């Protein structure tokens, strides 16, 4: 009944200039008004224990077969979580040009925008992938092979703390959970030492610039040491792969470090207290 | 005598039987929707049936044009603030005594 | 040592940026008061003269500094000091640091006394004059008017051989500044020394070589008319006119034809009626179009300020067929400088001579192409209305108008509008229904906001004029449409209706028409309409009785001021405090 | 595209005509560069016969020359037609032009062809801007554009596009293009063989002798032998005296920069001439 | 209102200070006496040589130090208003015009020997020197790049490369300056700083200054020494026991003072944060019996 | 606070400038209250579109008296309020005022002149100096600029803007990621947002400009289609008749500066959108000056 109620609208409010109607705009733009796209959430319990049913299936199949040291764990394979780490690159970032392992000058994030922000915004969309990429990180070389999507999702991050306005970082929840998940996850997967693996812990507390210049420090110490699965060494003790910063000649990331404590140094009147856990042993 | 590539361009989609072909929209094909009511979408019917009605009618010590905000005002871009031509177009006034921004 | 002001920290001052001599020409003031007036006289005033800059702005403000430094030299006494540096800043290249200069000079002229004006300013203008550039010249024009009321009679007749020398110099420019400063000049002087000095190298003037000099000739030869008595004017001031307005440049005629009115009130009304009329007539049929728009709007002031016995004669006689061949001009620029004017005629001629002659110029004016024509014709519909009646409007003009009321152009749709409570007064209800009421129902859903609002306050005017049962029978139902249209534009427009009807309309129909028509708005989408509805409320709790506003008023209020839209708020809030 | 609308802006096409095409120019064909090479070439020789400037039979004249450059602006990707993929470049030799046969090149002596060759990555390339000059390509148009007289520019970024425009424009010099040979014993090398090109200077270039033809030239010929388009010029490094007399119309021809032109200035002999044949 | 009135009217400065709203502000006067007088002299040949030292520059200097006396010689309104060479230069011509020789190290003398406006003046300069160091080390949000004006381009790079010259000259004489300051603290008589009077005395042992008590000098270069060695702990972690004495010698000497706070102004809650960063970084025996938060404690097992 | 805005308002359409005192507090309010707008502002389908202001303040009084007062009227600004006229200080002041005082009914973006560079060269600076006597007025302003948003999106169909669209720039979430709080660029995503043209090309090209792209009817065909738009609002270029359809009515450029550097003759469009995007275009000639 569009042509219809058309004609009703149609009804001549006054008689008109010489008693003949023109109708009063020039067009329609588009396809008349939007629809308002209303969204849906389902319970969060329901999720947690959804997402919690899909990744006990996902360690089984990854899980070594298996008292055998009662209060330990077995080990999860690390060709599962790479072949889990691969899926998820293809899935998230299938146009992989950019896909070395190794880290590029944090300058070449200005070239690559369009990716990471795809990147950035399907990690958004499905938190579930952030679950996958601490699963991928039990197992320590495989967090190596999503060097592609941490690169680009910690590039929107940078990008988005450098645009960001506010004096805080709480006013944009979502990426300082997202800073916090991912520090913490390449900590969990061995990428970065214990030190600048405690970052994400007072990234609540700072200043926009400065969790920043912070991810900037990440980003060097990515660049000079690299998240190379060659580094990682297997132990046969306990049949798991290490990575030793120690022997890397810089595995403390003192240069990267610095930031770091001059970070501490700035609001020392809130990260006092906070010292402890950036402490050099 | 060639160059002008004066030949308009096999509108069509050779349909197969397992002559007739599809015809393929045109640059040339301006809608002349006052003039042709074959070119006028339904879900725009009413309202430009009031304005050729009005265009027709109202046109008493006025103008009968083609369809206004086609014929008119989609002008190429390069003939949009052709200042300089437009100004010709207007009588004159009377005398009295980082490259570019559209003008000096 | 570098602690003197004078030489050391002004000097130092000349970095590329020209804003810090700006601010320490500025505060130039802070300086001198610091150094002693003598010192000041001594060391400051010879530094300035001497050194040239070459900056226009700096020396504008300094230029402008020199005017106001006579309490800071010590006092108008020695006031004199400051004619070097101003004569240095009169004679450099651009003109207007010269013109600031000659102000400033002009304005220490006061401070000095007849004495000091004697002994220091009138050789300073000697030397201007005398100077080898002609800048110096032109500078010298203008000084001429302040130092000659206050001198002595031998000091005045050499002020007069100068300007007279200045007049007659060889270079052009001179003599454009010499003709621009004549009027001024001539204003302060004694009449027979006007006559023989004056007047004779006025006329050498007018008959120059260059046509710039002429034209600022014809501009002071309105002042020059009106200084003289009236029975000299045949003689001195007639032959110059007649010789200026047939010059072959179209600029001199032009600039003659603006100050036609000013000569007409000037030499008195017998001499216009003898010759200024042919000087008018071929003014307006002259071949260049500035020159016939120049004349064509000094048509009414012209016609109007002649001798009332005589006038009539002149006007159908000489002025009327120039007026019908200007209103078919080529050019529109004349045709809407006549349209300005041509209605002003119609209390001078009378009922009958504007229905046989000027009504059928304004009917062609009424239907031209050029839309500044109809809008200058419109204007001034007042003054035949007065003079014709509305009869003769209803038989020979509304017709036009009505046609004007659907313009292209919204301007002429204003004036309409403007000139609809006129019609309104002067018409009963039954012929404006027939004819005029849907008009004032077109504009509410014009395009042009200034359209719907002018027919808005009209509607007020209207209801005033035929009572409110005819509100309630012709405008009220066509008002409440426009309250459902989707375009909430017209929503809007029925909200400044009811503001300006609600007070017409009385407290009845108010409350039970108009009233529950704004209420139902208050669940609008749109923010706009919802905020407007609050003002609506605020604008109309006067004029409503006083029973419904705790009931009905009230409740709406209260649900917009917790609306989302902080205008809401605001304006529901404001109108919650004035219904108290 | 195809000869109907491979030409744009051919001759008697005014220069807005000229950028509305180019604005407006799509890339959905196939990558028929013998084909659009040839249709070009045929474009720069279509009114060569009507005005006589080609000098038939009669010697060849470097002063009536018609000097055009060809910049084609391509990519490295290989040949295309409907059958297939083509590996070398060919030029087609089916529809010849009245009189192509005169000369048994398309290509003519007062032209030249010029390739740049887009090999923009998709990737912000990590090399440095090195101020090195440009590389041939290595694509199937390089030995076409040495052929010509020309050469070939490989452009992978930007600032080496820059460079190559600047060449490019320098580029544009009113000559024609001559077949330098080495005849005789040395006084296998650059300067062995070399087609370079001879400046031409107007005021209208002036000028009284031929270029030699490569036959001898005879009344009972009933057609008239095919014609090289870069004349094949023997020299003998022999530093002869360079005989010259007084009222002598001779014709003076700058040569281009040139491997040639380095020996010659090298060896440092400028009283001394090499003696030229055809 | 401009700077060379000051010059011309030679008593406006003091009118001007005792405005309840002086514009421009006595910073800005301070920025502005110092940058005349930092023009380099330029002769007829337009050529560049360093400024000279004419009766002008020198009176410039006197009327910058007039107004940083006026300010109780606030290091901390000096810091976040003027730059760091602007402030350089002005505590140097404080240590010339007290008549402390340029080129002698001032950890040589001791500084009880000399007056104690010289002495505080050389400890002003020390503790400038610290904080200088201490906050460089800070980051900063820097302003974005534009695209490059050639006029403001010269004036900041000029002033960022005299900056980074200016930090590596107070970085090799880091030590130095610590040690001024750590003997310093010794001190136990009553000290002067430079006022008017004493500024205009030195125009053309002594008690002619404004009295300062020891207890806030003390507070304020204990409270500055513990800042430089918590900026040199995260390299050493030995030096933070240094850094923890010196902030709860702060700390004590802020209880002895009480609430009398006039020239040593510190942040209550920066001090609260070195404390628990040096207690956590360096617990001492004591800091077991004092009570442990959660967080410490599950640090400390 | 309101009170004293509004009195601004007031004083400010009878063209009488502010004080650098009051253009230093409204400078403030502006920041705090541009600060929370995106690169790419939401704005709701009854908004009125507006082009090039330029200053040219009667020609903006001509503008309220047909499309409406503020804030009766909702109105979108898509930059160049300033350079070429002669009133540049009280347009923007003006503009500004409407900001801070009706936050939701005005939509202010970045014109390509609200630049430092521009503004210098092209008569703000030089028009602050002469209504001022110091550049602290056209500081404030050009700190101000610095914080408008780029570009608007109404109904999230409709994408207004200045210039038009990059190569760099292929989404909306990318503009959105800008960091706008800069002085314009001469090169990158941002100085074409500000600085581009449409063109009747194939794909990009060099602006004639030194700045921007220049785009054919294929990319914005493929921009609206990868954005799920239906029109691309714009301004920057001169119009004779004030709005033109461009690229098969993919862009629609609208001048809404009358007869332009008071020499152009050209006329002066506004698209008026009502509450269901049915638009409407109210071309209107320069006002009557005095
Ligand atoms: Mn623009
Ligand atoms: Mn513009």
């Amino acid at each position: 009944a569009s042509l219809l109620d058309t004609n009703r609208r149609h009804t001549a409010a006054v008689p008109g200039p010489g008693g003949i109607w023109s109708v009063f705009h020039a067009g329609v733009i588009g396809r008349g008004l939007k629809p308002p796209k209303f969204v849906q959430s389902r319970n969060q319990q329901e999720v947690i224990y959804n997402t919690q049913s899909l990744l006990s299936l996902l360690v089984h199949c990854c899980s070594a077969p298996g008292c055998g040291e009662c209060w330990g764990a077995p080990i999860l394979s690390p060709e599962a979580a790479k072949a889990v780490a691969v899926t998820l690159v293809e899935s998230v970032c299938p146009d992989a040009a950019g896909a070395e392992l190794a880290w590029p000058p944090e300058e070449h994030a200005r070239a690559t925008v369009e990716r990471d922000l795809r990147i950035g915004r399907r990690f958004r969309e499905q938190p579930l992938l952030f679950e996958l990429l601490k699963l991928v990180a039990a197992a320590p070389p495989a967090l190596c092979y999503c060097s592609v999507l941490l690169r680009g999702l910690l590039a929107a991050l940078l990008g988005h703390w450098e645009a960001s306005r506010h004096p805080d970082t709480t006013h944009s929840p979502w990426h300082l959970e997202a800073s916090c998940t991912l520090v913490a996850v390449m900590a969990e997967g061995s990428l970065l030492p214990p030190a600048l693996g405690n970052m994400h812990e007072v990234f609540s507390q700072l200043a926009p610039f400065e969790v920043r210049l912070l991810l900037l420090s990440v980003w060097g110490f990515l660049r000079e040491h690299g998240p190379l699965p060659q580094k990682f060494i297997f132990q046969s003790e306990r049949g798991r792969f290490i990575r030793d910063f120690s022997r890397e000649g810089g595995g403390e990331g003192g240069p990267h470090l610095a930031v770091l404590h001059s970070v501490l140094h700035r609001n020392i009147d809130r990260l006092g207290l906070f010292s402890g856990r950036f402490q050099a042993p | 005598g060639s160059v002008g590539k004066k030949v308009v361009q096999e509108t069509g989609i050779k349909v197969r039987s397992r002559g007739f072909q599809v015809a393929l929209l045109n640059k040339d094909l301006k809608p002349q929707t006052f003039r042709n009511a074959y070119d006028i979408p339904r879900r725009n019917l009413l309202d430009h049936l009031t304005r050729m009605r009005s265009n027709l009618l109202k046109s008493t010590r006025r103008f009968l044009k083609g369809q206004d905000e086609d014929q008119v005002h989609s002008v190429p871009i390069a003939q949009m603030g052709n200042y300089q031509e437009y100004l010709k177009q207007v009588p004159s006034p009377l005398r009295e005594l980082m490259m570019i921004d559209e003008a000096d | 040592d570098s602690l003197y002001p004078i030489a050391v920290l002004i000097d130092e001052l000349r970095n590329e940026d020209v804003q810090l001599r700006l601010n320490s020409i500025k505060k130039l003031s802070t300086i001198a008061l610091a150094l002693g007036v003598e010192r000041t006289r001594s060391e400051l005033l010879p530094f300035l003269t001497d050194t040239i800059y070459d900056e226009d702005e700096v020396l504008l403000a300094l230029a402008e500094q020199l005017g106001t430094f006579t309490t800071l030299v010590g006092g108008p006494e020695y006031v004199h000091c400051l004619l070097p540096p101003l004569e240095s800043l009169a004679t450099v290249e651009e003109t207007v640091v010269r013109d600031k200069a000659v102000e400033s000079l002009r304005a220490i002229s006061h401070e000095h006394s007849p004495s000091d004006l004697e002994a220091h300013f009138v050789p300073l203008v000697k030397r201007l004059a005398g100077g080898d550039w002609f800048t110096s010249r032109t500078s010298a024009c203008g000084l001429f008017s302040v130092c000659y009321p206050r001198v002595s009679s031998a000091v005045k007749a050499e002020l007069r051989q100068y300007f007279r020398n200045l007049c007659s110099d060889d270079t052009p420019m001179v003599r454009r500044a010499a003709a621009s400063k004549l009027g001024e000049f001539a204003k302060v002087l004694e009449l027979d020394n006007v006559k023989s000095e004056i007047i004779p190298m006025f006329s050498n003037l007018a008959s120059d070589e260059q046509d710039s000099v002429r034209l600022l000739a014809v501009e002071a030869c309105v002042n020059i008319a009106q200084l003289l008595p009236q029975e000299d004017l045949e003689a001195l001031v007639m032959p110059t006119l007649r010789q200026a307005a047939e010059d072959k440049s179209w600029r001199v005629r032009y600039m003659v034809a603006d100050k036609f009115t000013e000569l007409q009130k000037a030499v008195g009304p017998e001499i216009t009626k003898t010759d200024l009329v042919p000087a008018f007539q071929n003014l307006m049929k002259d071949c260049e179009a500035e020159v016939r728009a120049a004349a064509s709007h000094k048509v009414k002031e012209f016609c109007e300020n002649l001798s009332a016995d005589c006038r009539e004669n002149v006007i159908m006689s000489q002025i009327l067929p120039c007026i019908k061949e200007l209103v078919s001009d080529a050019n529109q620029h004349v045709k809407s400088a006549l349209a300005s004017v041509i209605m002003g005629l119609s209390p001078i001629l009378g009922k009958d001579n504007t229905i046989e002659h000027l009504l059928p110029l304004f009917l062609a004016q009424l239907k031209d192409e050029c839309p500044e024509v109809r809008l200058n014709i419109i204007s001034n519909l007042d003054c035949v209305n007065e003079v014709i009646g509305i009869r003769q409007l209803s038989q020979s003009l509304l017709p036009a108008i009505v046609e004007l009321a659907e313009d292209a152009k919204w301007r002429v749709r204003l004036a309409i509008i403007e000139y609809m409570p006129l019609l309104a007064g002067q018409l009963g209800v039954e012929f404006f229904d027939e004819k005029l009421n849907s008009l004032c129902m077109a504009w509410l859903v014009d395009h042009v906001y200034a359209i719907r609002e002018a027919a808005t306050s009209n509607l007020k005017k209207l209801v005033e004029k035929f009572g409110k049962e005819w509100a309630h029978a012709t405008i009220i139902p066509k008002v409440l449409a426009m309250s459902g249209d989707p375009n909430y534009l017209h929503r809007m427009t029925t909200l400044f209706c009811i503001n300006v009807l609600s007070e017409v309309c009385g407290q009845d129909i108010t409350t039970k028409h108009m009233l529950p028509t704004v209420l139902r708005m208050a669940g609008d989408p749109v923010a706009n309409v919802r905020f407007n509805v609050a003002k609506s409320l605020q604008k109309i709790g006067p004029i409503l009785d006083n029973s419904t506003l705790q009931s009905e008023v009230k409740p709406i209020l209260e649900k917009l001021t917790q609306d989302q839209d902080v205008d809401v708020k605001y304006f529901a809030q404001e109108a919650l405090t004035v219904l108290s | 595209e195809e000869p109907p609308y491979a030409i744009k802006a051919g001759w008697k096409e005014n220069h807005a005509t000229f950028m509305n095409e180019l604005k407006n120019l799509q890339a959905e064909g196939l990558t028929t560069l013998g084909q659009s090479l040839r249709t070009a070439f045929d474009l720069l020789n279509l009114n060569r016969l009507v005005t006589g400037i080609d000098n038939y039979g009669q010697g060849r004249n470097p002063f009536f020359l018609e000097p055009a450059i060809i910049i084609t602006i391509t990519d490295g990707s290989k040949l295309t037609t409907t059958s297939g993929v083509q590996d070398e470049l060919h030029l087609p030799l089916n529809s010849p032009l009245p009189g192509s046969e005169l000369t048994k090149e398309p290509f003519r002596w007062d032209q030249r062809l010029f390739a740049l060759v887009l090999r923009l990555p998709g990737t912000m390339s990590v090399e440095s801007e090195q101020l090195t000059g440009v590389p041939l390509d290595d694509s199937a148009i390089t030995p076409m554009c040495e052929v010509t007289g020309g050469r070939s520019y490989s452009v992978c970024s930007p600032r080496m596009l820059n460079q190559c425009l600047e060449s490019l424009v320098q580029k544009v010099q009113s000559g024609v293009v001559i077949n330098f040979e080495k005849a005789g014993p040395d006084p296998s090398q650059p300067w062995h063989s070399c087609h370079k090109l001879i400046y031409v200077r107007p005021n209208v270039p002036i000028g009284h002798w031929p270029v030699p033809e490569s036959f001898w030239p005879d009344q009972n010929s009933p057609t008239l032998p095919p014609r090289t388009s870069h004349p094949v010029v023997k020299f003998s490094c022999t530093d002869c005296e360079p005989m010259v007399i007084d009222k002598l119309p001779f014709d003076k021809y700058e040569l281009e920069p040139s491997p040639l032109t380095q020996f010659i200035l090298e060896r440092k002999s400028p009283q001394t001439c090499w003696q030229v044949y055809v | 209102t401009c700077w060379f009135e000051f010059l011309l009217e030679e008593s406006l400065l003091e009118k001007h200070l005792r405005k309840p709203c002086p514009d421009p502000a006595p910073v800005q006067l301070i920025v502005q006496f110092l940058e005349q007088a930092s023009k380099p002299s330029v002769n007829e040949q337009n050529q560049v040589q360093p400024p000279p030292d004419n009766k002008r520059n020198r009176i410039l200097k006197l009327l910058a130090l007039k107004v940083a006396a006026h300010l109780k010689w606030d290091l901390d309104i000096l810091e976040k208003s003027l730059s760091v060479p602007v402030l350089n230069m002005l505590l140097n011509e404080l240590l010339c015009i007290s008549k402390v020789p340029p080129g002698t190290k001032h950890v040589d003398m001791d500084l009880a020997t000399l007056p104690p406006t010289t002495a505080m003046a050389v400890l002003l300069y020390n503790r400038w020197a610290i904080r200088t160091i201490v906050q460089s080390s800070f980051p900063v949000k820097q302003a974005k790049p534009g695209p490059p004006q050639l006029s403001v381009m010269n004036q900041m790079q000029q002033e960022k490369e005299l900056t980074e010259n200016i930090l590596k000259v107070l970085k090799e004489q880091a030590a130095d300056s610590i040690l001024v300051l750590e003997a310093a603290l010794k001190l136990n008589k009553d000290l002067y700083v430079h006022t008017m009077r004493t500024l205009d005395l030195l125009a053309m042992s002594s008690t002619a200054g404004l009295k300062v008590k020891t207890e806030e000098m003390q507070c304020q270069v204990c409270y500055d020494l513990g800042a430089a060695y918590f900026q040199q702990g995260s390299t050493n972690s030995a030096v933070y026991e240094n850094a923890r004495e010196k902030f709860f010698r702060t700390k004590e000497l802020i209880a002895e003072i009480g609430s009398l706070s006039l020239h040593c102004t510190i942040d209550e809650k920066r001090l609260a944060g070195y404390c628990q960063a040096c207690d956590v970084l360096v617990p001492s025996s004591d800091s077991t019996s004092q009570q442990l938060t959660p967080y410490s404690q599950v640090h400390i097992c | 606070f309101t009170k004293e805005l509004d009195q601004w308002i007031e004083q400010l359409n009878e063209c009488k400038q502010l004080s650098e005192s009051q253009v230093k507090s409204l400078c403030e309010k502006a920041k705090e209250i541009l600060t929370k707008e995106s690169n790419v502002q939401e704005v709701r389908c009854p908004v009125t579109v507006c082009g090039d202001v330029h200053g040219q303040f009667h020609d903006l009084m001509e503008l309220f008296r047909i499309g409406g007062k503020s804030p009766d009227t909702n109105y979108l600004f898509m930059g160049d309020y300033v350079n070429r006229g002669y009133y540049s200080v009280e347009t923007v002041t003006l503009l500004v005022a409407l900001k801070v005082r009706y936050r939701e009914r005005i939509t202010i973006l970045r014109g390509n002149h609200e630049s430092r560079q521009i503004t210098q060269v092209y008569g703000f600076y030089d028009e602050c100096l002469r209504k001022y006597g110091n550049a602290n007025v056209w500081k404030y302003f050009t700190d101000l600029f610095d914080y408008l948003p780029l570009t608007a999106l109404v109904d999230g169909q409709i994408f207004c803007l200045h210039g038009g669209l990059s190569p760099s720039i292929d989404t909306l979430d990318h503009i959105r990621a800008l960091d706008r709080l800069q002085e314009v660029p001469h090169e990158g995503p941002m100085c074409d947002l500000l600085w581009s043209d449409p063109d009747d090309r194939g794909g990009w090209g060099i602006s004639p400009r030194g700045a921007g792209y220049t785009f054919g009817q294929d990319i914005s065909e493929t921009f609206n289609h990868a954005n799920g738009l239906t029109l691309v609002s714009r301004a920057h270029q001169l119009v004779m008749e004030g709005y033109n359809w461009c690229h098969d009515r993919n862009v629609v450029t609208i001048f809404s500066a009358p007869n332009y550097c008071y020499r152009c003759g050209n006329q002066a469009a506004i698209m008026e959108l009502d509450d269901t995007l049915k638009y409407s275009f109210l071309q209107f000639d320069p006002a009557p000056r005095r």
